[PDB]
């Protein structure tokens, strides 16, 4: 729900719903919307072969980046925080009067970020936040750039504990400029770079993802952020902790995923000794 | 079945993943014959698949793995950590009770907290 079409599109697409794919003539039946927004709508949706999660959008370009991106991440040697990659395909919907570009993915459920660590213990956030990081190593090596990187968009699935993404829309190719994005967890609206498409990007969110992970809310910036985090950060046992990886990802130090991942390994194994 | 088997061979699959899903799908399954294999994997070189293993052991609750168990409290990975120490409390009991005893005497940094905690919690 945000242009003419989609919105068209969620009144049109209803539990019971068929859709059949044109060129591989896969069907899904549709039980229950799932999420909904710029990128498309998402419906848990019934095969001859179990349960998947579906995505629809009338934006064939957008459907097929998503497709892309779910694609590395299977292509890694080792699980990822991504859906497994089931089908992509076109379909008319008459009722909506449009065609339409879906894929299939792996339903997952889990507790949100936020809840498993309020469940489980804060000890589990720089945990999470390292696999989170091993995750977007792999996409960075394929010239993926996560985004709008950010913790409703993140789930824990197990036990064992691991890490997963519930949404790849918007997810960008690395060069390009950054349009879907959440103040909280953007390196602009902070004052502290730009949304070019780039690791740095993603990893000033992953450190704003950690401070969200412990102060369990979001808050406006000031007239001073950089005094603002850096007193939110110093004044938290976790966080202070972890502040040479948390202030480094503020800061641009970084040109990778795994360098912010060692500092955080490193100050974790201080503790564990 | 020939599942377990099969889960069981898997663990020696040349990718994680499949090495690891392997090992998760022992744990739920609960069979005993995955135990010594399961161990073996705590010491795989990829850090999902010795939390899986890791997680698979507390969850059959053989006591085999509990020493191998408290090796891994030592591991690099702060997941297998964490989930060694879960499932070391998943098995419970005297003898993990005698470890941590041992362990909040003669270890250090996360084992000793791990082992501390315990004996506070019981």
């Amino acid at each position: 729900m945000m242009n003419d079409a989609l919105t068209s599109l969620a009144c049109s697409l209803k539990p019971g719903t068929t859709i059949k794919g044109k060129w591989n003539g896969n069907t899904y039946t549709l039980r229950k919307q799932l999420g909904k927004g710029a990128n498309g709508i998402v419906y848990l949706a019934e095969t001859s072969d179990g349960h998947v999660a579906l995505k629809v959008s009338d934006d064939s370009l957008s459907i097929t980046s998503e497709v892309n991106v779910l694609k590395s991440f299977s292509k890694a040697q080792s699980v990822t925080m991504g859906p497994s990659f089931f089908d992509t395909d076109d379909a008319y919907i008459p009722s909506a009067n449009t065609k339409v570009s879906f894929y299939a993915m792996e339903y997952i459920k889990g507790p949100l970020l936020l809840k498993y660590v309020s469940d489980k213990g804060a000890e589990w956030i720089p945990v999470l936040m390292i696999q989170l990081l091993s995750s977007l190593s792999v996409l960075h090596q394929q010239g993926w750039i996560f985004g709008d990187l950010k913790p409703d968009n993140l789930i824990v699935t197990g036990p064992p504990a691991r890490i997963r993404c519930i949404d790849v829309g918007g997810t960008t190719k690395e060069g390009r400029a950054i349009k879907e994005y959440t103040e909280f967890y953007d390196r602009g609206y902070w004052g502290y770079g730009t949304r070019k498409a780039e690791p740095s990007y993603d990893l000033f969110a992953v450190a704003m993802i950690m401070i969200n992970s412990v102060h369990k809310k979001e808050f406006k910036k000031t007239n001073q952020p950089k005094e603002q985090l850096r007193s939110l950060i110093e004044g938290n046992p976790l966080l202070q902790k972890y502040k040479k990886a948390l202030f480094s990802a503020l800061n641009g130090d970084y040109q990778s995923a795994d360098e912010m991942k060692k500092d955080m390994l490193d100050a974790g194994q201080k503790a564990a000794q | 079945p020939e599942k377990v088997e099969m889960y069981i061979k898997n663990l020696q699959d040349d990718s994680a993943v499949v090495r690891d899903y392997a090992a998760a799908a022992l744990g739920k399954i609960g069979d005993e014959r995955a135990v010594e294999p399961l161990i073996k994997a705590l010491k795989d070189e990829d850090e999902y698949v010795r939390q899986s293993a890791a997680w698979a052991l507390g969850e059959i609750g053989d006591e085999r793995a509990v020493e191998p168990l408290i090796k891994a409290l030592k591991d690099e990975d702060p997941s297998v950590r964490l989930t060694a120490a879960e499932a070391l409390g998943q098995i419970g009991g005297e003898r993990v009770r005698a470890a941590m005893e041992k362990l909040a005497e003669t270890g250090t940094g996360f084992a000793r907290k791990v082992a501390v905690n315990y004996l506070e919690t019981h």
